[PDB]
């Protein structure tokens, strides 16, 4: 690796520049050198990890979606001719953004995921192994797209069995877990209903729970309760 | 689009 | 050249497609790719191959001048050392925005500049150039500092000889390298005064052309005459 | 910062 040169510290250090620079490829880079370090990863680590990685992924996402608007225009009746450009650029795209969820979920599986023993650290790995196959299932039209589905599911489901099990309702993870989820249910299963069904468990769950906290932890909570919120809202 | 985070 | 085996309509396609993506490196590497084709640009040829590295270079230097804002208050007294790592950051960033200035003039010098005839391309380049050296002047400490500042100068003051015979005072070009140069007085030269000077003239010359004008060349150039006044705004 | 185009 590029990276194997620099100290994990260091690695750190500029992660944190890179942020605050919204240089966000090298932020990925810097945080992808310091996990090949090896040892495992604390809380506000892992953060920097997946902002990282959260923001490379969603510009990738956002062009793909442009590109790919563009190309379903010029396959309707009366589209004039213009080529394999379009798909060729959406592809190279697509390459690119399938590129870097391999990277990330090559990272999980050497070996973050095998090391993480805390409800906290696992579940926040199994999120994001959920969310990256998510982001694969978004471009995938193939003979591989129920497999990748069901390996985002699967991760997901891996990541609730234990949130449920371990973590209070209100815990920030287990709601960021429980709205991706929700919004897996709805965009890439074909699941609206499971979707509704989750969000609203979820915020019901959580309201019961904010009485038990401090006043920066239901900050916190209530923020991603509204998401959850404005999904339901969105769907119904 | 729906909110993730 | 990565783009070598590519036709030069498909980079132009491509160049247009990843701008609606907000792709923005990808839009000047098609654009590079066009340049080295060896044909002269057309006009919108040449506003995208400036849209492009505008923006590249434009997050570049948005994000030096946040480290080195960082690296400045390290230096001050009472801060806590903290190693190599914001310096080597800012390095980095620093080369890569060289990197993309040397490119961009090495594009004008080969050899854009040089089969560039009518004062809107010539003008157009010149002005580029001017940029770009400034750019590079903006990030310069050394010895080679004055040299930097004197090419942006010249290259400026060509484009700027030239526009005066061969433009309208309303013409955008003209109005933007005018602009451009200001700012360059202002912020580069140490120059305020001809910053000032320059600025109102402009705008008071395009003021009293604008009576020749169809009402979308009088949008067109009334836009850049505000910017004037914004800047003149700043400045008294 | 100043306007530039
Ligand atoms: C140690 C740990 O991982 N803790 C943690 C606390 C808070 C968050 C978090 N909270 C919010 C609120 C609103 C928007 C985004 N938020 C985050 N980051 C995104 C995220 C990532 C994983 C799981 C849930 C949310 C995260 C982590
Ligand atoms: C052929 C050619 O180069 N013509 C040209 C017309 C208009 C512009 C232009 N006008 C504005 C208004 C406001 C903001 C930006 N504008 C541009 N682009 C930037 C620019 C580049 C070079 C010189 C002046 C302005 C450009 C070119
Ligand atoms: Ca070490
Ligand atoms: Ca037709
Ligand atoms: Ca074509
Ligand atoms: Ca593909
Ligand atoms: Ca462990
Ligand atoms: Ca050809
Ligand atoms: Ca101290
Ligand atoms: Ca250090
Ligand atoms: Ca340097
Ligand atoms: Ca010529
Ligand atoms: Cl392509
Ligand atoms: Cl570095």
């Amino acid at each position: 690796g590029a990276m194997g040169s620099m100290e994990r510290a260091s690695l750190i250090q500029k992660a944190k520049l890179a942020e605050q620079a919204e240089r966000y490829e090298d932020m990925a880079a810097f945080m992808k050198g310091a996990v090949e370090k090896g040892e495992e990863l604390s809380c506000e680590e892992r953060n920097l990890l997946s902002v990282a990685y959260k923001n490379v992924v969603g510009g990738q996402r956002a062009a793909w979606r442009v590109l790919s608007s563009i190309e379903q225009k010029s396959n309707e009746e009366g589209s004039e001719e213009k080529g394999p450009e379009v798909r060729e650029y959406r592809e190279k795209v697509e390459t690119e953004l399938q590129g870097v969820c391999d990277t990330v979920l090559g990272l999980l599986d050497s070996h973050l995921i095998k090391e993480a023993g805390d409800a906290e650290s696992r579940v926040f790995y199994l999120k994001m192994k959920g969310d990256y196959y998510r982001y694969l299932a978004e471009v995938a039209t193939g003979d591989d797209k129920k497999r990748i589905i069901d390996s985002a599911r699967s991760a997901y489901q891996e990541a609730m069995d234990i949130s449920k099990k371990e973590m209070p309702p209100t815990n920030p993870i287990r709601l960021g877990l429980a709205l991706n989820f929700s919004v897996f249910h709805y965009e890439i299963a074909n699941s609206p209903e499971e979707a509704i069904s989750l969000a609203k468990t979820t915020f019901d769950e959580a309201m019961a729970d904010l009485h038990t906290l401090s006043e920066d932890s239901y900050k916190d909570s209530t923020l991603i309760m509204q998401l959850l919120r404005d999904n339901l809202t969105l769907w119904t | 689009f729906p909110a993730t985070v």
